[PDB]
């Protein structure tokens, strides 16, 4: 068809005999025929024993060689046994054809050592070629509607041309459903003239969907490896996305507008699996069954190209705040599972984090505000990983921070620590916990020797406090990060926080061997300003070891325990403890 | 013909193919990608040279031919002349030799390879972003009105075609260009069709319809626990139910039965 | 009503070994420490064949992974674990492969007695002022009481006194590999 | 056997899930522990060959650790009569209990579920029956006070020494599948938040607590000492069910008065 | 000149009859197919004489691998 379009462009008068130009398929599961007809250009009797009698010979790379120097000419196939696979489900194959000054011909062969062409009469066909096939008894199942239709959209849906069908459905009529393609490739055209409601229209008959897109990106590049791209992303997330097992169909890859292969893992990563695109290209090197791409590492290269213009889009949606609250709300987890794994691109994939932050009721910030608004001495961000927002919100350890001015970062998710465990440092900045040992806070010199003066006020009973309780915590120190409340427990630098724990100890399908190595010891932490210390001070002096005293350490170091986040392992004694105390309270003697 | 000996070599820094059992990547990354650029900058530092090289040579040259010219006047000059000949005669052919191995190493990158910044040169790009105002909803009673006239009659066309038979697969095509299409006064209509239908007393299509209406109507209820419109919730529920397990299908039996018991009573 | 499908987990990154021989003590068998040689060998000798030079290798860049899987690393008191030819200041260039087998050497030394070298004196101008103008190395007496001979062969071998007669890594791996095979007890 | 198991377990866990054909000669070869052998894993099988001719059912329990189940206030009364219970520890374990549920032709029911009834006489049943009027106001009003955090709280038999315990509906994931859910990553819980852990409320008419709460809320219906002792009855059960607080500060700053009240420092 | 015809040096078992091999043969087998130090647990060894013809050779390794429960490794 595109040969006799371009040849037409000299003379109208190749055209006298037929105008329209159409693709049809008639079955017919009576003869069991899969006719084809259609009106290309025509062959010659000499043509005809050159091209469909010789095997490994095209006609095509003739014609193109042929044609002067530079042209509007794109056709697919230079290989030549092309053909032939016809006969996977084929028994008699004919081939009806006519030129435009020759007359009409017949060829019939049977897949052996020859064929048999002869001059014929019967229905004057105007300058196509009809091409019937004399299906197999085993595969009778190409007759149907469903599996013609399924085969003609997976495959070639981009054709330019009315592909048509004359179905019987219901006096019996002749349909002439045309709905095979109706949808106009996009990328080819300019971008300075579609306008918007185009690309929705042609997103929603892509992929399936009820609603339009967010974005779109359609840039291209040249030089040896040169392609076209139509990247999206969409409004809402599948409830499926991290499914997997299906194969995944979101980005395709053409040539010459023709489907060769679908996947996404290698041509986008793991994390970025929620935008649809095409990545038409022009050549390649192909292999025999155009099924496969030889030389596998062009295929990397495109990845790098298609990452870095993703990350481009993400930054400019960031320019208007109304938006990304939207993108933000669905698409989060993606980012940080990217910055867990990715070494190269990592600095720019940390400026598109926001958070809650202890200045802002329920507007997200980001870093570079954090930065912005930081007090002359401070330095390092102060952050702290919980299970929930409001029970972060009132802490003991954030009391102390909170209360000189200065500001702390909130995460609720359990991807966070994550996060966290990966990026250590932004800006020239380091992050730092306040759960662990006692991270130091700028201060002036007479706290500091208020505070040297009560390291001995309370040297006795820090000492008196190991014996009572065996191998459980390493030791015990006076801290400063508590106003209102008794005691509190921190981890250790080398090994698990609380929340790291919680979140391991949860999971699935992981081993139980590596538990003991890892995990890390904690630290009791007692405040030498509330009364009740000051009370134990006074028995502890007064008497060396006295069963209330005992009864007192085990509670308090229980309750402390339950508020610091970890989990108690025998909370039946808790309970039998509540009791007692409940029923001294109330009356009944036993 | 068909010659593909160009793209047969291409080098990649970050191959995720190309491991070892006692290599964590991520730092050997980093050391591709490092050694490309020495190697690469050392290349560049022996071409600027050479470039450079000639560029001044060709000055010189230039100056020489001046010397030449003006000596073509004069005398006197011959053992600085000849001095002049013998040393550019030799920084000419190792010139010559230089740019042979020029040539030579041209080839040899096409030897150690291409990379990503030499294949391809950026052309065009533009973006979008779709500030579309989300929030079309018409009043509650005139699009009630409306879609039950029209809507409901075209559909209730529609729905008396698809309602005689019982395949799957076809009423999962159907329900799909449904929820393309039908909204919530489709299902009532189907919900009062199922009303007259028992009124009708007709066993074998009471029981195919009912089929049917009770699974949209479970549809119709999933939707309103998710509050989400049954446009947007009908694959998973279709996929659950062509695979459904042999409990979940004795409770959906007990459902069929508790519905038809119901509605014989209403 | 639509149940679930349990779902792995990624990984997540083990012990160092500077931590395992210096802060706790995690004393394994003979052919643990054989296999940890052996693997550590293998990847030192895969990323020999491609002209990358590891230019340091620290014990805490070595990474004992889950089960036992040797892994090693570039992320980065450490005067003590270069070439005695690191210590000049000549042709800004003394590195080649030879220094990176002297400090698999090291490694392998502190792998087979867990001790730190040179525990005698502890100062590092004096140790610095001594080694680049001295031939003093570890005594090799500190060994363990059912240490093979061969071992301590391969040792004395590995850093004796210049760039030269250094061996390459491929040797070190198939002897290696012939001691693994022939070690019930000793 | 032994160190076949120690090392594969949790692949055969997977089979009862994902396939579906091999369910029935794959049940054998778990194994777990009972409430019999201290240290030895029996088997389904061979547990099947000891229960008596009036059980009917298998008890099971899906908790954290061990020892944590080996006292809980669940088994405290199916343990009394003489029956036995199994240990389930690990997250698989109810991964692959949901779909397992039927074997030689019996169901299981656990013992952290509503409405379990044990096969005994009527004299008992008749008993609870009467004393099933005595605490009839008291429902009511715990209903009332709680204020739509539970949505029953009746009688049933479950306790001997423990005034209060919680349990969760018939159709909905269980307390130990609710924090698995809830802990691990990739959630999309922009759907699962809404929709599962249906509770009620469980007491016993043996305790001194409740009657005495009993015999003060007959005379008195809008005392205060009444609402903080239902607030700290529910919260102390809920903590003892494997749950988590809503937010730890409030009991513990209970606590700290608590105890400050009983050292005396007043104001 | 060297002669290292250690090229192969690992006979194939599965062809031979079930009955004529000992476990010292299997377990060397096993030793030079995965570089472990360690021998196997149990062993599997039967063909399909049908209209289809195969025989399989099947172990089971002592100690689980630390990676088996990964998301896209080459297994
Ligand atoms: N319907 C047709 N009308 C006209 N010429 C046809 C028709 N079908 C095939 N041909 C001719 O067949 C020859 C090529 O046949 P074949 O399909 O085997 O080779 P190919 O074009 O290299 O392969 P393919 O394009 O399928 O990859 C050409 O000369 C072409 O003109």
């Amino acid at each position: 068809l595109d040969k006799i379009r371009y040849e037409s462009l000299t003379d109208p008068s190749k055209l006298d005999s037929g105008k329209e130009l159409k693709i049809d398929i008639i079955p017919n599961p009576q003869e069991r025929t899969l006719t084809l007809v259609d009106t290309g250009i025509g062959m010659t009797k000499a043509d005809l024993i050159n091209n469909l009698g010789t095997i490994a010979k095209s006609g095509t790379k003739a014609f193109m060689e042929a044609l002067q120097a530079g042209a509007d000419i794109s056709m697919i196939g230079q290989f030549g046994v092309g053909f032939y696979s016809a006969y996977l489900v084929a028994e008699k194959v004919v081939v009806i054809t006519k030129h435009n000054d020759d007359e009409q011909y017949a060829w019939e062969s049977s897949a052996g050592g020859s064929f048999t062409v002869r001059a014929d009469h019967g229905e004057p066909i105007g300058r196509g070629t009809k091409v019937i096939l004399h299906l197999k008894e085993d595969q009778t199942e190409y007759l149907e509607e469903r599996r013609v239709k399924e085969v003609v959209k997976k495959h070639s849906q981009f054709i330019g041309y009315p592909i048509t069908l004359y179905l019987e459905k219901e006096k019996e009529k002749y349909i002439d459903q045309e709905e095979l393609n109706k949808t106009k490739p996009i990328w080819t055209r300019n971008p300075d003239d579609i306008t918007q409601e185009e690309y929705g229209e042609f997103y929603k008959s892509l992929t399936n969907d009820w609603e339009d897109h967010l974005a779109v990106k359609h840039f291209s590049v040249e030089g040896q490896l040169e392609f076209r791209a139509l990247l999206f992303i969409p409004r809402r997330a599948p409830f499926d996305l991290f499914e997997n097992k299906k194969k995944k169909n979101n980005i395709k890859l053409y040539v010459r507008r023709v489907f060769i292969m679908d996947s996404c893992d290698e041509l986008i990563p793991e994390y970025l699996n929620f935008i649809r695109g095409v990545v038409d290209s022009e050549d390649l090197p192909l292999n025999i069954s155009r099924e496969m791409l030889q030389q596998s590492k062009i295929l990397k290269v495109i990845r790098k190209n298609i990452v870095k213009k993703c990350l481009e889009l993400f930054s400019e949606l960031a320019e208007d705040k109304e938006n990304y609250k939207k993108f933000y709300e669905a698409f989060s987890k993606n980012l940080k599972l990217g910055i867990h794994e990715d070494s190269t691109n990592r600095r720019r994939l940390s400026e598109l984090l926001r958070y809650h932050t202890s200045q802002s009721g329920d507007e997200m910030t980001s870093l570079s505000e954090y930065v912005s608004r930081m007090k002359e001495t401070q330095k390092s961000i102060y952050y702290i990983t919980g299970e929930s927002k409001e029970q972060v919100a009132n802490s003991a350890f954030v009391e102390r921070v909170r209360k000189r001015g200065f500001e702390v970062v909130y995460m609720t998710e359990p991807i966070d620590e994550y996060c966290v465990q990966q990026l250590k440092e932004f800006d020239g900045k380091s992050l730092v916990s306040v759960t662990k040992e006692g991270l130091e806070l700028p201060e002036d010199e007479e706290e500091k020797k208020k505070m040297e003066e009560s390291k001995a006020k309370f040297e006795n009973l820090c000492k008196l406090m190991k014996e009572i309780l065996d191998k459980k915590v390493e030791k015990v120190t006076i801290s400063n990060r508590l106003v209102s409340s008794p005691c509190c427990i921190v981890t250790s630098t080398y090994g698990w926080t609380a929340n790291m724990e919680r979140i391991m100890k949860a999971q699935a399908l992981r081993d139980n061997s590596t538990m003991g190595y890892m995990m890390a010891k904690k630290h009791l932490e007692i405040n030498p300003d509330h009364p009740i210390v000051e009370t134990l001070r006074q028995k502890a002096e007064a008497d060396k070891n006295d069963k209330a005293v005992k009864d007192l350490v085990v509670l308090l170091f229980e309750t402390a325990l339950l508020s610091s986040g970890f989990s108690l392992e025998d909370p039946q004694t808790h309970s039998n403890r509540i009791y007692r105390m409940i029923k001294l309270g109330l009356g009944i003697d036993e | 013909m068909v010659d593909y000996s160009v793209w047969d070599h291409i080098e990649v820094s970050d191959d995720e193919d190309e491991t070892h059992p006692n290599i964590d990547t991520a730092s050997l990354f980093r050391w591709r990608h490092q050694a490309r650029v020495e190697r690469m900058e050392q290349f560049q530092k022996e071409k600027e040279e050479l470039d450079r090289g000639c560029r001044e040579c060709k000055r010189k040259v230039a100056e020489c031919q001046r010397k030449l010219k003006e000596l073509e006047v004069a005398e006197g000059g011959k053992a600085e002349l000849e001095r002049l000949q013998a040393e550019a005669q030799q920084l000419r052919k190792e010139e010559r030799s230089w740019e042979q191995k020029l040539e030579e190493m041209r080839k040899k990158e096409k030897s150690m390879p291409w990379n990503v910044d030499t294949l391809s040169k950026d052309g065009f790009s533009k973006s979008m972003v779709n500030t579309k105002p989300e929030k079309t909803e018409e009043d509650s009673e005139e699009v009630r009105e409306q879609k039950h006239k029209t809507f409901v009659e075209k559909y209730e066309k529609q729905i008396k075609h698809f309602g005689m038979l019982r395949r799957w697969d076809d009423s999962q095509k159907y329900l799909s260009d449904n929820v393309h299409l039908v909204c919530e006064e489709t299902a009532n209509y189907l919900v009062i069709w199922c009303i007259d239908l028992e009124v009708e007393e007709k066993c074998a299509l009471m029981e195919q319809v009912a089929h049917q209406t009770i699974v949209m109507q479970f549809i119709l209820e999933l939707a309103k626990s998710l509050k989400v419109d049954p446009r947007a919730c009908f694959r998973q529920f279709f996929t659950k139910i062509k695979t459904a397990d042999r409990q979940y299908m004795e409770g959906f039996n007990d459902e069929l039965e508790a519905f038809k018991e119901r509605v014989r009573g209403r | 009503t639509k149940p679930q499908l349990a779902i792995v987990t990624q990984w997540c990154e083990g012990s160092s070994l500077y931590h395992h021989l210096h802060i706790i003590e995690t004393k394994f068998e003979m052919i643990k420490l054989i296999d940890i040689a052996r693997q550590t060998a293998q990847g030192m000798d895969y990323l020999h064949a491609k002209s990358i030079i590891h230019r340091d290798l620290k014990s805490n860049n070595i990474f004992l992974h889950e089960d036992l899987t040797v892994k090693i690393g570039d992320f980065g008191g450490s005067i003590l674990w270069m070439a005695p030819e690191v210590i000049r200041m000549q042709d800004k260039n003394p590195y080649s492969f030879q220094s990176d087998v002297y400090a698999f050497g090291i490694v392998l030394y502190e792998l087979m007695t867990g001790q730190l070298p040179y525990s005698n004196i502890n100062n590092r101008d004096q140790i610095i002022f001594m080694v680049g103008r001295g031939y003093l190395s570890p005594d090799l007496s500190k060994v363990r009481s059912n240490c093979p001979k061969a071992m301590k062969r391969l040792m004395a071998e590995c850093l004796k006194k210049k760039r030269d007669e250094r061996p390459l890594f491929p040797q070190i791996l198939a002897s290696i590999e012939l001691l693994a095979r022939s070690l019930p007890k000793i």
